[PDB]
DNA sequence: TCGGATGTATATATCTGACACGTGCCTGGAGACTAGGGAGTAATCCCCTTGGCGGTTAAAACGCGGGGGACAGCGCGTACGTGCGTTTAAGCGGTGCTAGAGCTGTCTACGACCAATTGAGCGGCCTCGGCACCGGGATTCTCGAT
DNA sequence: ATCGAGAATCCCGGTGCCGAGGCCGCTCAATTGGTCGTAGACAGCTCTAGCACCGCTTAAACGCACGTACGCGCTGTCCCCCGCGTTTTAACCGCCAAGGGGATTACTCCCTAGTCTCCAGGCACGTGTCAGATATATACATCCGAT
């Protein structure tokens, strides 16, 4: 039967990998299109520049990717390896942005 | 001598023109003169920032809007922004 | 541009976010939770671009407008100006 | 408005004018200061104080008082959702907390 | 045999007693010694005034309260009733003073 | 007021200020760390109090010293000047 | 030491003495500014930017580069422990995240 | 017609690179970082100085304030070492 | 389900000290005017934003098998809560002294301001060396088999 | 414990492009030199309030004993995420084209700074009295061991 690695073995890996680099890891049109109903219901035949919707993107992939280390910080204190939502809600909370 | 100067009548005018009965005892009084000077460096300096961003060199009633609606959250700030506008409007005419 | 682009962030792309944040597992339902988290920061950040964009009086939204509108949270910037 | 006397009583307000101009120009903040501008903030610091001792003195009267105490301010505070989110980084000094107990200490 | 409540009881009155009051919870003289030591080792023969070392408690003791409460918040995620040590770490690591 | 005041910050104040906190039962180490706690918190606000009484060429530490010093932190107090 | 050169000549600094004068004086900072004052601000610009370059050229040369990119400016802040607390706030774009996987996830014996 | 000019710190940052590391270059993204820096201390301290000069009731912002306000902004010895180094450039400067 | 026993809310007298209000006065705000430059407005140019094809292929979506982790339950044993008796030092009042904060007057050196001048720094060219990428081979974790 | 097969990642050499580094022309901002008015350095005086001491009452901290509820470890089930293969969708890249609106320049006028005079609002100080803190006595709600 064919190779097959254990389930946390790619986990890891993959993990290694993403920390060792740059990119941008969410794809650009899916988040423009995103950013640009948003203003659009904020107000109404808006133009974008380029290095806007870059700036934007930025900086919302490095508050995610703050929030995921908070997050599983929270899900070892309570003695598990999976993240749930509960770990985000205690997170923001503790953090600042839920009171 | 030197003399001091605060928002003590104000604040007591304000108080009896909305709770006619009520007092308000020292301690609190320092607490609305600290909440005072707050937001009025607050929305000076927001203001400030505006004016020096698009390259002016004068704070208009415009940027005072701005920094209102930039300061304070949603409903609080429609309500101040029309308090404001009406003042104005009152004081030209 | 009008309807659920939301959406658009898949679920790849928040596992991604995931493993550069150092997370092993992820549970199914962590998905339709950060399409939230995420829908209320950037319409905070927005607000506040075009804040700025309308006190120019222009209608284009410059990326110093997001610049100013990040600083202005505490999350400053750099390497588009300022 | 025509009557030339004093701008709070002008503009209609009870804060002052004439001492916001002041504070405005002497404070560093531009170069020129347009003749608008005190007016506007005076109105919205006399609408936000307005705010805060409206909820305070509810607060008050519900506790059989005829007098605010820092107590009531910070009950009025935190229990407006709008006044905490602008005031969330301050502390009322002889304010206390707000009564809270999470609800799994609570005896079953 | 004398009157004894169960332990639990107790402890949720006192909760009650101080939720509901505004006075100061640290005795002034050791705390204004405290003070009086670190500043001594800032700089020499130096005085303060009554207001001084006043705000200093008022802070801390602020700054205390605020702690307490994320403190319990952690302590229940991870399915407890007793604050441990580890819970004031996580919560101040989470908060931003331990990055 | 030299040696060792810290163990002045008692058991019981401790109880207290956790009790106003919501804390049902607090763990017999907690008081130790709590301490050591408090004093880094103190020892970052008197170290920008006293920079504050240096400038003004002072001997005297002043309330608005601790105030404007409380103030650079984001801490923000209401009640004793300012 | 006297002169009649450039200030940031005098003062012995590579950056604009100048420039930064020009800047506190049309900035809205105060009514007047003192002779020292863009001195003494220039050269503390200095020492900051110095101390940040070298850091990211040695972590530019420890991956055989010849060039400083992003990357290696958040490798140098992130990884001194005064340069991470003076910029803690801040977001270098570009720049990624410094490899650190928690001690619980790895896999056991 | 002419392009109103933009004024940057891009040469002096080079400067003190080619002091620092003699051999080493540095890109486009990697300059326009090091631009927004130098603006942000710049402003942070500027604006510490300025209320440090407005609690005290003065009219002039000098030498001191920026002492008093680089003492309060930095950590323990960024701040030790650019204090000797704006003192040691003072000295120089006036001497 | 239930009568103690303990704690907490409620009702009245009373007594002080802080809040509310009046008075003098002095300094900051208002009235009137002049002068100059900041900003509003019109016109023009050209950059860069938006919209549209068409192709290729990297990535998303879907389904499947299974192993490992979440979670519930049970048992033990230590550590924390409660209550009592003893010890310690905080809090309160009053006395007394002196350091240093705060204010006033004088004068001088420092910073704003203005006009002339000239070189540092910016925009535009452009070229070659560092870095990205391809591919082939070596090594190094990983895992099922004993 | 171990070894061998199979994916995965590092290493090494060759190929090529495009952006970093350096030159040049030129405009405008920094420098030089002088004048002037006022911010601040400094001396002197006053008198507030910060520090040190002393004695007394009693509230709170401390030490200790007992027991129980909770932390924590172990076991078992089961379901739900992970890894992998196949198919499908749409991102990405290069290109073409039109035009909106950002950015700059020229002109004018009217709005704000600055100066001087005048006067009344707000601040410091004094004083009376009533809201609130406290003592005391009940009345009621709540908790707990016993059924």
């Amino acid at each position: 039967k064919p190779h097959r690695y254990r389930p946390g073995t790619v986990a890891l890996r993959e993990i290694r990998r993403y920390q060792k680099s740059t990119e941008l890891l969410i794809r650009k049109l899916p988040f423009q299109r995103l950013v640009r109903e948003i203003a659009q219901d904020f107000k109404t035949d808006l133009r974008f520049q380029s290095s806007a919707v870059m700036a934007l993107q930025e900086a919302c992939e490095a508050y995610l990717v703050g929030l995921f280390e908070d997050t599983n910080l929270c899900a070892i204190h309570a003695k598990r390896v999976t993240i749930m939502p509960k770990d985000i809600q205690l997170a923001r909370r503790i953090r600042g942005e839920r009171a | 001598r030197s003399r001091k100067e605060s928002y003590s009548i104000y604040v007591y005018k304000v108080l009896k023109q909305v709770h006619p009965d009520t007092g308000i005892s020292s301690k609190a009084m320092g607490i609305m003169n600290s909440f005072v000077n707050d937001i009025f460096e607050r929305i000076a300096g927001e203001a400030s920032r505006l004016a020096h961003y698009n390259k002016r060199s004068t704070i208009t009633s415009r940027e005072i809007q701005t920094a209102v609606r930039l300061l304070l959250p949603g409903e609080l700030a429609k309500h101040a922004v029309s308090e404001g506008t009406k003042a104005v409007t009152k004081y030209t005419s | 541009v009008l309807r659920d682009n939301i959406q658009g962030i898949t679920k790849p792309a928040i596992r991604r976010l995931a493993r550069r944040g150092g997370v092993k597992r992820i549970s199914g339902l962590i998905y339709e939770e950060t399409r939230g988290v995420l829908k209320v920061f950037l319409e905070n950040v927005i607000r506040d671009a075009v804040t700025y964009t309308e006190h120019a009086k222009r209608k284009t939204v410059t990326a110093m407008d997001v610049v100013y509108a990040l600083k202005r949270q505490g999350r400053t910037l750099y390497g588009f100006g300022g | 408005s025509a009557k030339a006397k004093t701008r709070s009583s002008r503009a209609g307000l009870q804060f002052p004018v004439g001492r916001v101009h002041r504070l405005l120009r002497k404070g560093n903040y531009s170069e020129r200061v347009g003749a608008g501008a005190p007016v506007y903030l005076a109105a919205v610091l006399e609408y936000l104080t307005a705010e805060i001792l409206e909820l305070a003195g509810n607060a008050a009267r519900d506790n059989k008082k005829t007098r605010i105490i820092p107590r009531h301010l910070q009950l009025a505070i935190r229990n407006d959702e709008e006044l905490n989110k602008l005031l969330g980084r301050v502390t009322i000094a002889q304010g206390g907390v707000l009564p809270n107990i999470q609800a799994v200490l609570l005896p079953k």
